[PDB]
């Protein structure tokens, strides 16, 4: 029933969020980069210091206390590892509908411990640990993300890399088309939302027209990926997709890996129709001439 | 993070799991053993001169043996095709082995958390029978929070094929083995052969962990074993400053910001005729001194003949970043080349601040330029 919450990934100008680690370095920086993009920052948390006010808004000590008080639907953490888990479960316990973790270096342990619970409800949507976050070109940026390069537009992307999305924005924008619903899951093994999780919005969003993915070696989710767009992306309104795998030219200790790709993560994106561009710096273009290719322009 | 068999044996064995007793040494010439060991020691499995693991009944012999293995490379079918360059030899208390089994311990995202996987056909190429017959694989799921339970453990040891008093002599090692894997932050503990002596005895004899980095600050103790020697000085040099450094085969340098961004930087670099001799990631956080050390490990490397900077999205005003290459570059001299790409915040102003300069700097607009930009440089 997790899934139930997929929808809170669909931030708009509407979303309130408040900043975990409101006063440190990363979150005012971030914080401000927010207030200065029109995202509606609504106060944030730090323990001892509620009450306060920071960056012109309110301080918390606890994240329940910011949510009753601001009506706060998402939460940025911005956490240092040995207390980011624990900011995570601070969150679905107040049950805030969209929790962004930022954080980089959670152990997986933690995070295994994260995800056991986070499947067994469905108030809560997490994107992250690790990640860049989520934007909504020009209503909501909820990350780290340069709010400059991107633009309201027409295709959804979906990126398990950081930076390297940003590439992805850049050009969409360059080509005319932007971007309607930027998403980064981030590059952590245990994770609140994968590829599937943001293909399925992008599908069933009408201002997505087309989908970009970003992907890299290992792993299995570009798989994944693939055979959940050969089943519901291969038909009648079957949506463009274009896709990215950073690492062919990438070099190459137990059995456990080899019990439970590079080369066939790309055969099987080709496989659900998805078009794969072998550069990194002509994934506006592809898109864009399959929206030509399809009269969508 | 991986260690050595000795590292790994030494703790199972303060946890309460059965192990060979082992001695390490450097040099051939370095128990009252009924029989002796010999394994190389490499971060690296498969090692079954031929053959990376040999077993003798007194000592004299591994004498010999020891001499082909140390200062030898040894190839895997899991090392690079060069091979592993051994260094350390163990030489243990060998047990007869009836029986062997494999197990292994790790965090699966297809599991959603730990998972018990055993084979009771273990020993030298478990992944045949993995292939071969699937049937033969087993799976145990684990909940982080009831942990591993006496009925998990004992129906994996019954089809692991340990039958009579040997089951719950093997259920008791896999409920430690698993307690150790959540103890040191693992995430895989594997040991192939799980074996059966003819003393009715379980024992770990082979044991492979790999380790959480991200847990380091909890496991001090744990990542102060890292030997690092079977890694290039110049990637131990470069963890000093938090910058992960990879080495290449090829001539530019490369300096970004982001894993994922930095094989494509690699990937395109290749797309137009060039090879990148390394790549430098340097992370989310952006120190102003990294920048500064950044080009003195990458210019170390005589390989270099260019060096690629491409941070796109830093934390950090790429002015402040605009500054940081002009005094590092003016304080060592340069020799050659530097492509620089920045996109973030005021990047119309940090432009003109590195060509304005009077140094050897080409700005590139995004990163298909920068590419063409490098390969063009190295002529
Ligand atoms: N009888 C016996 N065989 C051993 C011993 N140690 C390793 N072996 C054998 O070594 C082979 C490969 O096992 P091992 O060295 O642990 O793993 P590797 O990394 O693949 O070399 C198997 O055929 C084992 O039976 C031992 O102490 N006694
Ligand atoms: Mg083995």
């Amino acid at each position: 029933s997790y899934t139930a919450s997929r929808k809170h990934l669909y931030v708009d100008k509407n979303t309130k969020v408040i900043c975990q680690g409101f006063t440190g370095k990363q979150g005012t920086f971030h914080s401000q980069q927010a207030l200065e993009y029109g995202t509606n920052l609504v106060g944030g948390t730090t323990p001892g210091k509620g009450g306060k006010t920071h960056l012109g808004l309110p301080v918390f000590n606890t994240v329940k206390e910011a949510k009753e008080q601001t009506g706060a639907t998402a939460s940025v953490i911005y956490v240092p590892p040995p207390f980011a888990a624990a900011a995570i479960n601070e969150a679905i316990d107040a049950e805030v509908p969209l929790v962004v973790c930022i954080t980089e270096g959670i152990p997986q342990q933690d995070m295994v411990r994260v995800k056991h619970r986070l499947l067994r409800q469905g108030k809560t949507r997490l994107i992250g640990p690790n990640c860049p976050g989520v934007i909504n070109p020009g209503e909501c940026k909820i990350g780290i993300m340069p709010g400059h390069i991107h633009k309201k537009g027409r295709i959804g992307i979906v990126s398990r890399s950081g930076t390297l999305t940003y590439e992805a924005v850049h050009q969409t924008t360059q080509v005319g088309l932007g971007q309607s619903l930027c998403v980064g899951i981030g590059g952590d093994p245990f994770n609140g939302t994968d590829f599937t999780d943001c293909l399925e919005i992008f599908l069933n969003d009408p201002a997505t027209e087309g989908i970009i993915l970003i992907g890299e070696i290992g792993g299995n989710a570009e798989e994944n990926a693939a055979e959940f767009l050969k089943q519901h992306n291969s038909g009648p309104k079957s949506k463009p997709v274009v896709s990215f795998i950073a690492g062919l030219t990438a070099p190459p200790m137990g059995h456990a890996g080899a019990i439970i790709g590079a080369k066939e993560k790309i055969t099987a994106l080709q496989s659900a129709g998805v078009v794969v561009s072998m550069s990194p710096a002509q994934l506006g273009t592809t898109i864009y001439k399959e929206f030509e290719k399809r009269k969508m322009l | 993070m991986n260690l050595q068999e000795y590292q790994s044996k030494k703790l199972m064995s303060d946890n309460g799991v059965k192990v060979q007793r082992f001695f390490v040494a450097d040099t051939a010439n370095e128990l009252n053993a009924k029989e002796i060991v010999l394994k190389a020691q490499i971060l690296a499995g498969g090692r079954g001169l031929k053959g990376g693991v040999h077993l003798t009944k007194d000592p004299e012999v591994v004498g010999q043996l020891a001499k082909q293995m140390i200062g030898y490379n040894l190839a895997t079918k899991q090392t690079p095709k060069e091979g592993v360059k051994v260094n350390k030899v163990m030489v243990a208390e060998a047990l007869d082995i009836s029986r062997e089994t494999y197990l292994a311990i790790l965090m699966d995202r297809s599991c959603n958390g730990p998972v018990l996987v055993g084979s009771p056909q273990g020993g030298v190429d478990i992944e045949e029978v993995a292939a071969s017959n699937p049937e033969l694989i087993f799976k145990e799921q684990i909940d982080i929070i009831e942990g591993i339970k006496d009925s998990q453990a004992q129906r994996m040891a019954e089809n692991l094929g340990f039958l009579g008093p040997l089951q719950n002599q093997a259920a008791d090692q896999i409920k430690k083995l698993y307690n150790l894997f959540l103890k040191i932050d693992a995430t895989q503990v594997e040991v192939n052969p799980f074996g059966e002596t003819p003393e009715g005895q379980v024992v770990c004899f082979d044991a492979k962990i790999n380790f959480d980095d991200n847990a380091e600050f909890r496991q001090k103790d744990i990542f102060a074993m890292d030997d690092k020697s079977e890694n290039e000085p110049i990637e131990n040099e470069a963890a000093k400053y938090d910058l992960k450094y990879i080495g290449l085969d090829g001539n530019i340098a490369c300096f970004v910001n982001g894993a994922g961004l930095a094989m494509a930087t690699c990937d395109i670099i290749f797309l137009n005729g060039g090879k990148p001799a390394n790549f430098l990631d340097l992370g989310g956080g952006v120190k102003e001194s990294q920048v500064y050390q950044a080009f003195k490990l990458l210019t170390a490397d005589p390989k270099v003949e260019a060096i690629l900077v491409n941070i796109f999205g830093g934390i950090v005003n790429c002015a402040i970043i605009a500054n940081g290459i002009t005094k590092a570059c003016r304080e060592l001299e340069l020799k050659v080349p530097l492509v620089v790409r920045l996109e973030g915040t005021n990047v119309h102003e940090a432009q003109n601040i590195l060509t304005n300069s009077g140094l050897p700097i080409t700005s590139a607009v995004d990163l298909e330029d920068a590419a063409k930009k490098a390969v063009a440089s190295v002529t």
